[PDB]
RNA sequence: AAUCCCCCGUGCCCAUAGCGGCGUGGAACCACCCGUUCCCAUUCCGAACACGGAAGUGAAACGCGCCAGCGCCGAUGGUACUGGGCGGGCGACCGCCUGGGAGAGUAGGUCGGUGCGGGGGA
RNA sequence: CACCUCGAUGUCGGCUCGUCGCAUCCUGGGGCUGAAGAAGGUCCCAAGGGUUGGGCUGUUCGCCCAUUAAAGCGGCACGCG
RNA sequence: GCGGUCGCCUCCUAAAAGGUAACGGAGGCGCCCAAAGGUCCCCUCAGGCGGGACGGAAAUCCGCCGGAGAGCGCAAGGGUA
RNA sequence: GCGCUGACUGGGGCCUGUAGAGCACUGAUAGGGCUAGGGGGCCCACCAGCCUACCAAACCCUGUCAAACUCCGAAGGGUCCCAGGUGGAGCCUGGGAGUGAGGGCGCGAGCGAUAACGUCCGCGUCCGAGCGCGGGAACAACCGAGACCGCCAGCUAAGGCC
């Protein structure tokens, strides 16, 4: 069994994003935590990091997400970065993935 | 069982020329070294007829040395089916891979007078120690039976080492 | 005589014969063989006449091999006609044979016998030939 | 290390791009010698007509 | 079936093409006029 | 004879090679399938036709498993 | 921050990183897991997707190692072919010079390498 | 095939007159024979000469009658208006 | 002349850019689809083995194996999970 | 009119799928092996059923073939850049044309019969228009060689030197 709905859906949505040219607001979410990474392709380089497992916070992971959401803005917007795309990878734009995006407010956005 | 050759060294000189001068181009190689040489065609032929990638050639060669080499490929030009380049493989202390003749021994093998000898492979690929090198291999069983088959693990297999893949293959049958 | 059943395309160009025997080429089934010295198209009806000549001079045992096969469609107009309007028409099949190739090749017979058969068999061919035995060199595999 | 090229065999019946080289050099007549700068480009044409020219090395 | 569908005033006639006997209804769909902008557009003649 | 037909040669292929200077618009490759894929600053039309999106120069990229790519690296 | 080890992200190279066998890892990460109230769900199924949780397990997955049976990569010689230049044969075709030079096969090689960013260590 | 000839190279057969080739029909000379003899078969040498008259059909060709040492095959713009 | 052909697409011929002829080798078009169109979200085939009432080579189902040999309205090619 | 951009050549990048080879796909294909089912030959006619001296799928070896097959793949060719290259070179605008019946040869193919002084394309060349000169006995195109004029001077090319 080569490649999986996971790996597939992952490329599918992520490949489209990488065409538009913008900086990528990649979102990896785990069972316990949710992390966020602003990457620049063609330079193969990350610019602004913002995890929850790095901000040692907890209590309802939909609300944690938004926090690490707003956390990403602050750190980033202070580096000039304003406009970006927003990955979303394998995750449907919903719950804590949608939450973090809604948190990414106070920083460029359009999402 | 022991065959002497001779040899020389190559660097320049077009193989075309050597060829013209009765000499037969060729390379000498193994895990450690690789160098181009040339034998004498008239000489080499005499040896290889009997040698034949089955037995070991010692290869004299200035340098006074005497190198344990099997012949692992003979390129002969199709137009005259004569050889045009030999490449000699030199042995060291590490199990090699080779072809060993198959002394079809026994008899008409069961149901005698008669049956079918069914000759498949006058050789066989074996991973063996460069030290002990079987001159051939006894292939008897008894024999034998009618419509049977000596696979491969049924064969003698002297204290060389073992087979070379192909656990199950013809080698014997009567029909 | 001897044609290849089911063909993707009937009627094929003709190409040249500058080759030198793709291979081949080194005997691989019998004790003796007939090798092609010249390039030619060998006709199924030429092969069948070479085969028979041997099985015949072998009492009936015997053990040919042939090794060449007529897969090339040979065409030819209906004569008494002029160029243009379709192509040949197919009147048989040939095997392409450049020098080096081993045709036929026999086994399970004496030498003064196999060699006499191969000679006969050779007279049925439009090219010059050569009889071989098979030594180490042949064991090219 | 200037080169001395000299037309010795007629190009009547040779490809047109070869008559072009004999031109790129400046050779117009048989037996004509011409001494040119020995460079890669200038050698290209000299070896292209290598069968019609005779080359010597000069001061 | 060559088709020429129009708007709903001053005509218009921005022609398209419905091939068969189904769609066989009024064969209408929302389109845009050269005049104002985006209106119903129905099928006729 | 039942044969005799054929169609007009479609003059397909690459139109700009690597290290050629192009301009926004210049079509860079005419092809049937996606023999080449649109890279950086390279669009591709409904007939799979690749063209410069901006001015600049032409460079090719063989991403092995990922196929071959035509990029228009700017300079504008 | 330096160097380094492990882990999670994300790239790049695009099989020497792959298949398969064996062995390992749960403190931390990750997964599975525990539930289906709530957002949201499955043309049926909380399998998936999704949320809220965390007792348990590294069985599955994944990560890391080892093994060359397969897969993959693969010279060096030597040929085939051939720019250009010359010969030869009734031909079908063949040979020489000078430059370029495979394919198969042989010796071998390989069960990864590395960029940026995190978390944890020394 | 379409190369000279369409500001013309008259086309079958017969007649006439030939001439040449030999892959020889007869005659001369041979070898082999499954050649007793006589008579044949088959192949070799040999082109000097010879190689009939009729019926039928425009015919060439062929069938046929009567013979013969034999009733030769071809080329010469299917020789020759 | 008779026959066949006459425009368009695909493949080869075509000599590794493009182009390239013949009464050269073989096929196809003169439509079609209001969804077979746009976008967003999900999903991944064909086969092979084993398993399972009526189920048979093949209807639907479960298991493992399966990088594309399936599919993409119709020819061929290129393309594509 | 512009004027170093030209053919050709050196270096560099990119494009290609032929020659050759290969058999991984599409097909073709020799022998052997092992086995779907049938030819069968038959036991039954309830399971069945044994054997393969004809097949023959796949599968495995050993062997091969292909314009419309390619896991491979040269040499070459195309194009751009930077250089050399001053040439009856190049480019731009315009006046005048003629040609739109080609032919031989070499090489690469198709057609044909691996026939034609055949035919149809491709790349080259000459004749065409060099039926001017030398060689090839004589001979448009094979070899040599591009004839401005004169010389009772010299060196050579092919080819030759009884
Ligand atoms: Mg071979
Ligand atoms: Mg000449
Ligand atoms: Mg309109
Ligand atoms: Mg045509
Ligand atoms: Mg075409
Ligand atoms: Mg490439
Ligand atoms: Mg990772
Ligand atoms: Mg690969
Ligand atoms: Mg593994
Ligand atoms: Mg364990
Ligand atoms: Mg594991
Ligand atoms: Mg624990
Ligand atoms: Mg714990
Ligand atoms: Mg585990
Ligand atoms: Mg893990
Ligand atoms: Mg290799
Ligand atoms: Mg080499
Ligand atoms: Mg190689
Ligand atoms: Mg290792
Ligand atoms: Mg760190
Ligand atoms: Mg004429
Ligand atoms: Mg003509
Ligand atoms: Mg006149
Ligand atoms: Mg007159
Ligand atoms: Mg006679
Ligand atoms: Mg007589
Ligand atoms: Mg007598
Ligand atoms: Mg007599
Ligand atoms: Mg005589
Ligand atoms: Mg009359
Ligand atoms: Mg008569
Ligand atoms: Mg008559
Ligand atoms: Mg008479
Ligand atoms: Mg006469
Ligand atoms: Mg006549
Ligand atoms: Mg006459
Ligand atoms: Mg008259
Ligand atoms: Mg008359
Ligand atoms: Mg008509
Ligand atoms: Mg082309
Ligand atoms: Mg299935
Ligand atoms: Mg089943
Ligand atoms: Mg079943
Ligand atoms: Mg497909
Ligand atoms: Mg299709
Ligand atoms: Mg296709
Ligand atoms: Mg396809
Ligand atoms: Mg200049
Ligand atoms: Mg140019
Ligand atoms: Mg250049
Ligand atoms: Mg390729
Ligand atoms: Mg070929
Ligand atoms: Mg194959
Ligand atoms: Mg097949
Ligand atoms: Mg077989
Ligand atoms: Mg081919
Ligand atoms: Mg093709
Ligand atoms: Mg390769
Ligand atoms: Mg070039
Ligand atoms: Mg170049
Ligand atoms: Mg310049
Ligand atoms: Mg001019
Ligand atoms: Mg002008
Ligand atoms: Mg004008
Ligand atoms: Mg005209
Ligand atoms: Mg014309
Ligand atoms: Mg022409
Ligand atoms: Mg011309
Ligand atoms: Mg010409
Ligand atoms: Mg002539
Ligand atoms: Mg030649
Ligand atoms: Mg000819
Ligand atoms: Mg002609
Ligand atoms: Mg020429
Ligand atoms: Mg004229
Ligand atoms: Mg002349
Ligand atoms: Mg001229
Ligand atoms: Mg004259
Ligand atoms: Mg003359
Ligand atoms: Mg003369
Ligand atoms: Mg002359
Ligand atoms: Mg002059
Ligand atoms: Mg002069
Ligand atoms: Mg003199
Ligand atoms: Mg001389
Ligand atoms: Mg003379």
């Amino acid at each position: 069994a080569r490649l999986t709905a996971y790996e597939r859906r992952k490329f599918r949505v992520r490949n489209r994003i990488k065409r538009t040219g913008r900086l990528r607001l990649s979102v990896f979410r785990s069972l316990k935590h949710i992390y966020a990474q602003i990457i620049d392709d063609e330079k193969g380089v990350t610019l602004v990091s913002a995890s929850s497992l790095a901000l040692k916070l907890k209590g309802n992971k939909t609300e944690v997400a938004r926090q690490v959401g707003r956390a990403l803005a602050e750190k980033a917007l202070a580096l000039g970065i304003k406009q970006v795309a927003f990955d979303r990878g394998p995750y449907k734009y919903h719950g804590r993935v949608k939450a973090l995006a809604e948190g990414a407010r106070e920083g460029g956005l359009e999402f | 069982m022991e065959y002497r050759l001779k040899a020389y060294y190559r660097e320049g000189e077009k193989p075309s020329a050597l060829r013209r001068a009765g000499k037969l181009p060729g390379v000498m190689y193994n895990r450690h070294l690789n160098r181009k040489v040339y034998v004498d065609l008239v000489e080499f032929d005499k040896v290889f007829r009997q040698a034949s990638i089955h037995h070991v050639i010692v290869l004299e060669l200035p340098d006074g040395q005497s190198l344990p080499t099997l012949v692992r490929q003979v390129n002969l030009d199709k137009r005259r089916r004569r050889p045009e380049h030999v490449d000699f493989f030199v042995l060291s202390d590490e199990p090699v891979e080779m072809y060993v003749p198959l002394r079809f021994v026994g008899t008409p093998a069961g149901v005698r007078a008669g049956g079918v000898l069914q000759e498949i492979h006058r050789d066989i690929l074996v991973k063996v120690s460069p030290r002990n090198i079987p001159e051939f291999i006894e292939v008897d069983v008894s024999g034998l039976e009618i419509g049977d088959s000596l696979h491969a693990s049924d064969l003698k297999l002297p204290p060389g080492v073992e087979l070379a893949v192909s656990p199950e293959e013809t080698i014997a049958a009567v029909v | 005589m001897l044609m290849p059943r089911r063909m993707k395309y009937r009627k094929q160009q003709r190409g040249r014969l500058k080759g030198a025997t793709k291979g081949g080429d080194y005997v691989a089934f019998g004790d003796y063989g007939l090798v092609a010295l010249e390039p030619a198209w060998i006709t199924a009806q030429q092969i069948e006449a070479a085969r028979v000549a041997m099985v015949r001079h072998f009492r009936r045992g015997g053990k040919i091999f042939i090794r060449i096969f007529p897969d090339k469609p040979y065409t030819k107009k209906p004569l008494e006609v002029r160029m243009g309007k379709g192509k040949g028409n197919v009147e048989g099949y040939v095997a392409v044979v450049k020098p080096g190739r081993v045709m036929f090749e026999v086994a399970g017979v004496t030498e003064e016998q196999a060699m006499e058969a191969l000679r006969i068999a050779g007279h049925k061919l439009p090219i010059k030939t050569k009889i071989v035995r098979r030594d180490a060199y042949d064991e090219a595999q | 290390p200037r080169l001395k090229v000299k037309l010795v065999k007629s190009p009547i019946g040779y490809p047109k791009d070869q008559k072009a080289a004999l031109k790129a050099l400046g050779l117009r007549r048989l037996q004509q010698e011409r001494v040119l700068e020995d460079t890669p480009a200038i050698r290209g044409n000299v070896e292209k007509v290598a069968h019609l020219v005779r080359v010597e090395v000069v001061e | 079936l060559l088709l020429e569908c129009t708007e709903c005033k001053r005509r218009n006639y921005a022609t398209e093409k419905n091939k068969r006997n189904t769609p066989n209804k009024l064969e209408l769909r929302k389109y845009c006029p050269w005049c104002r902008k985006h209106t119903v557009h129905r099928e006729v003649k | 004879t039942r044969n005799g037909r054929d169609s007009q040669a479609k003059r397909l292929g690459v139109k700009r090679y690597e290290g050629q200077v192009v301009r926004a618009g210049n079509i860079l490759v005419r092809q049937r399938g996606t023999r080449f894929k649109p890279g950086k600053n390279v669009g591709m039309g409904r007939d799979f036709t690749l063209f410069a999106l901006v001015d600049g120069v032409v460079e090719f990229q063989d991403r092995g498993r990922l196929g071959r790519y035509v990029h228009v690296r700017p300079l504008a």
